[PDB]
């Protein structure tokens, strides 16, 4: 209240919990661009994102640790149930190879014939 | 006796606050005049 | 929490609800105001103080 | 409230000593009774069917 | 078309021939560690629990105590949980020491 | 039921889901203490604790895996968007160095000016 009559202090009271957690908002970078509900990991969180977003601007990513269905996976190899799941961000690509990817979910449905999988996404680490 | 033996008590003494009217100013809309409103529910 | 409102005095749903509608109509003036003042005005709508 | 008021009470004390020519007399002094302090708390349960 | 098709509290498997499964009990099969809401047999069809919720079982090893915040590791071979820390399994985090009774609550974990 | 007409017997049917486990209650031990909506490491916990405690009381920790606000970090670091969170249990601040600290979240916002940061807190692991 500008010009207030008389000095009122203020207290802040505390709060930790700023949302729920499902999706967090991500800036683009340069030699990026993500359409929707499609896997990226951006800024180090990988989930589905919410948004078709194509150059320096602000997407939504899904991190909600539920069941998701995806296509995008390296046919080459068979994605059984129960196999962890690795994003190679160089091929943008599921795959279940340990090198250096990033591990992100495990198979629930094996390998089918439309290269379909469902896995449990896993707590962004 | 001294009123000061008695001043830390304070569910003694009679409690007034004095009105000061804190809070936060109403915020209008000035935008009005300019803009042509399109009102619905189907956009 | 249901503690914090029905334990505590002064807090209730009126002054959130008073909150929401303080930020919203100050939302609702950025919205429709700040086009007009962030805009990049060219030489030909801006004039001198003179 | 989840804690209650306490209730408070205002006594003076004084004591007669019988007086004899001069002496001073002693005067009484002031205390303050304080209640008791009671607290509410929340019980919770419930099933997942 | 949406890539969530539901919320993950509960994933479903398939019996092996050596996997037998009775209802609300802890079962690692196909690399999920779960609470069965169906009593399953061999080729056949169930569904575990992976909910990250508390979780109560007296199905343990008693011979160490699970004093609250030490980690949960489930033991395949045995059948029981256990604070070993070996190449068993990582499964949660005790909540509430053991009982008299052996009895813990511990917290599930994302099966990472 | 003491003293009942008849022999009956009773049969269990188990349940194990006790509770939802987005919270936890803890004990304090001699060296800890707790405020209001704070970040706290107590007996294998992280959280915040959502009530105050000083010697052997009872507090409870949010562990929900949202996303929270902070502030109190080591100031000298940089925290970057998606950058791993530790909890410096010595200092009792956050901090981006895993020489033997806990992890416990992932920057989602930046460190802004006033050292303020949102994170996604992590499973307890």
């Amino acid at each position: 209240f500008k010009g207030q009559p008389t000095p009122s202090t203020i207290t802040q009271i505390t709060r930790a919990k700023i949302s729920d957690g499902k999706s967090v908002r991500v800036i683009l970078s340069e030699g990026e661009s993500t359409k929707t509900q499609q896997f990226y990991l951006i800024n180090g969180f990988f989930g589905v994102a919410m948004q078709d977003g194509e150059k320096g601007d602000e997407v939504t990513l899904q991190i909600e640790q539920a069941e998701y269905e995806t296509d995008n996976i390296v046919t080459s190899e068979a994605f059984e149930a129960g196999k962890l799941i690795y994003w190679d961000n160089t091929a943008k690509k599921f795959t279940t190879t340990s090198a250096s990817n990033r591990l992100v979910g495990r198979v629930t449905d094996g390998k089918d014939s439309n290269n379909v999988i469902w896995f449990i996404l896993l707590p962004q680490q | 006796m001294t009123f000061s033996s008695t001043s830390n008590l304070k569910e003694l003494l009679r409690k007034v606050v004095l009105d000061v009217e804190l809070g936060r100013e109403q915020v209008q809309l000035l935008y009005k005049p300019i803009y042509d409103s399109i009102a619905d529910s189907n956009l | 929490t249901k503690e914090m409102k029905d334990f505590n005095q002064t807090f209730s749903v009126e002054i959130l609800n008073k909150s929401i509608g303080e930020s919203y109509n100050a939302l609702l003036n950025h919205i429709h105001l700040s086009p007009i003042i962030n805009f990049n005005y060219k030489a030909s709508n801006k004039t001198a103080f003179k | 409230p989840q804690v209650m008021d306490a209730k408070w009470a205002l006594q003076g004390n004084c004591v007669f000593l019988e007086h004899i020519e001069g002496e001073e007399i002693k005067f009484g002094t002031i205390n303050a009774e304080n209640g008791p302090v009671a607290r509410i708390q929340t019980y919770a349960t419930g099933f997942e069917y």
